């Protein structure tokens, strides 16, 4: 039973904050190379972040400083602190377990984030 | 960073013709290229890692090859279920950069 | 007597970066400008003491730490660096006195078809302490299952092997790295 259930995505203000989630099963987030990949329509599927086992946080140049990956180790829950959001972040955000810092072996179903001025 | 260019940007193939998909690189990636298959409304499932290795549950129909800067993915028998968008990324330099994806479609009557 | 840098910097076979070789240098006179003026090294920058002025200084003991990494991550052999090699293979403390020599070894450590002997630790449960050595080839526990020493899904061998070619890029070529540490027996 391999799952990666993602929550927390939704409409937020542009210039707001988000606290995404990825509730794993059958592999522990805390000891696997976990990563966030965003898929924006019109542009390509694009890598956002990665966290190493215990390890460290690495980010893309378009998200560096404003984004923050921060797992939890009481339950398998990979987060993505997502602050100072701009309108070029309208994308489906996938949490994805990596093998090494190489390839996104398994992917979650994704959660969509819309950042614009509507209700 | 390495800019991948899937050249057959849309390819419509009859159900069984051994379709062949390719992506080149802006730099050199040794055997370091992956392949991904994203069906409609689904996460992109991994097809081939290291440009030549079918991972898990991936049948022998997918036959990706190539190395250095020229890469190939070969879909063998082309059922209806293979209609998806096929991506490629690199491993070698950070960031890991995907291609633009190849939209492959099957033909019926 | 002269300190035996000759078989440190010109050994015929270095060690891998997860199993980084260490030699103790004690009770000898060391010349460092013979190392400095050689210009066979692509990377020689020193932290804590200048290379010209460390010929005039004395230490109790000096550790020579040699391994082979890919040429892209010689950047990770520095105080306060993160990565696979800086966290799971070879960690330097932030208060680092000592310095690092790295030179290209494409002509020796890379063969046609792949010199796959050099390995690095890919999966590890936690970051390394500074100057800590790990060898253990226990099957890594990516998941929550008794792997019991056999691989499979979510049970990985923790040692990824380097792939070295004479045709690939300069940063993907094998770089031999010698790391010197300083702690009164070893003077100039």
């Amino acid at each position: 039973e391999v799952q990666l259930v993602e929550s927390g995505g939704g409409l937020i203000q542009p210039g707001g904050s988000l606290r995404l989630s990825c509730a794993a099963s059958e592999f522990i987030v805390s000891r696997n190379y976990m990563s966030w990949v965003r898929q924006a329509p019109g542009t390509g599927l694009e890598w956002v972040s990665v966290i190493y086992p215990g390890g460290s946080t690495f980010y893309a140049d378009s998200v560096k400083g404003r984004f923050t990956i921060s797992r939890d180790n009481s339950k398998n829950t990979l987060y993505l602190q997502m602050d100072s959001l701009r309108v070029e972040d309208t994308a489906v955000y996938y949490c994805a377990r990596d093998y090494g810092d190489f390839y996104f072996d398994y992917w979650g179903q994704g959660t969509l984030v819309t950042v614009s001025s509507a209700s | 960073e390495i800019v991948m260019t899937q050249s057959p940007v849309s390819l419509s193939v009859s159900p069984g013709e051994r379709a062949t998909l390719s992506c080149r690189a802006s730099q050199g990636v040794a055997s370091n290229l992956a392949w991904y298959q994203q069906k409609a409304g689904q996460a992109p499932r991994l097809l081939i890692y290291g440009a030549s290795t079918r991972a898990t549950g991936i049948p022998a129909r997918f036959s990706g090859s190539g190395s250095g800067t020229e890469f190939t993915l070969t879909i063998s028998t082309l059922q209806s279920e293979d209609s998806a968008v096929y991506y490629c990324q690199q491993y070698n330099d950070r960031p890991r950069t995907f291609g633009q994806g190849t939209k492959l479609e099957i033909k019926r009557t | 007597n002269l300190c035996p840098f000759g078989e440190v910097f010109n050994a015929t076979r270095f060690a891998s970066v997860y199993a980084w070789n260490r030699k103790r240098i004690s009770n000898c006179v060391a010349d460092y400008s013979v190392l400095y003026n050689s210009a066979s090294f692509s990377t020689f920058k020193c932290y804590g003491v200048s290379p010209t002025k460390l010929n005039d200084l004395c230490f109790t003991n000096v550790y020579a730490d040699s391994f082979v990494i890919r040429g892209d991550e010689v950047r990770q052999i520095a105080p306060g660096q993160t990565g696979k090699i800086a966290d799971y293979n070879y960690k330097l403390p932030d208060d680092f006195t000592g310095c690092v020599i790295a030179w290209n070894s494409n002509n020796l450590d890379s063969k046609v078809g792949g010199n796959y002997n050099y390995r690095y630790r890919l999966f590890r449960k936690s970051n390394l302490k500074p100057f800590e050595r790990d060898i253990s080839t226990e099957i890594y526990q990516a998941g929550s299952k008794p792997c019991n020493g056999v691989e499979g899904f979510n049970c990985y061998f923790p040692l990824q092997s380097y792939g070295f070619q004479p045709t690939n890029g300069v940063g993907y070529q094998p770089y031999r790295v010698v790391v010197l540490s300083f702690e009164a027996t070893v003077c100039g």
